[PDB]
């Protein structure tokens, strides 16, 4: 999150990993919730960010069809 | 020079040498204590660069980065 975020202009662009201290991510995050309150007066709407949320969660396996085995044999050729 | 398991690379001028460093147009790494790093990948300036688990050597290789 803290990537992807950094990579939309919301702050320094960073390589953060699950390896990062957990102080040093949480620090991350509230500059970027200061940043996202900025462009949520700038731009007067949230919708931006709908559409922020919605592309990173697609990102992310657990959350996506990575999890859930598609496959194409027998019937399962039509949709996944 | 051999110590405690490790190779460390000690120079002509009899100085410890730590950090990434072509030696004989070979490039390789060395951490804080002065140990050489094999198979094992290492962040320098802006790169992510893989070396070898034999010689130590910086090759091509895929990292599990983040997760993919």
């Amino acid at each position: 999150y803290l990537n992807f975020m950094s990579s939309k202009g919301l702050g320094i662009t960073t390589t953060y990993t699950a390896a990062t201290s957990q102080k040093t991510l949480n620090d991350a995050a509230f500059v970027i919730q200061t940043a996202i309150e900025q462009q949520i007066s700038l731009k007067k709407s949230t919708e931006w960010l709908r559409d922020a949320i919605d592309s990173f969660v697609k990102t992310q396996a657990n959350w996506n069809k990575q999890t859930e085995d598609e496959a194409f044999d027998g019937l399962q050729w039509l949709q996944g | 020079e051999n110590h405690n398991g490790y190779f460390v690379y000690i120079d002509a001028s009899g100085k410890q040498v730590t950090g990434l460093q072509n030696i004989d147009g070979n490039l390789q790494y060395f951490d804080d204590n002065g140990y050489q790093v094999k198979g094992s990948f290492r962040d320098v300036n802006g790169k992510h660069i893989y070396f070898d688990s034999v010689t130590g050597k910086a090759s091509s290789n895929v990292d599990i980065v983040n997760g993919k």
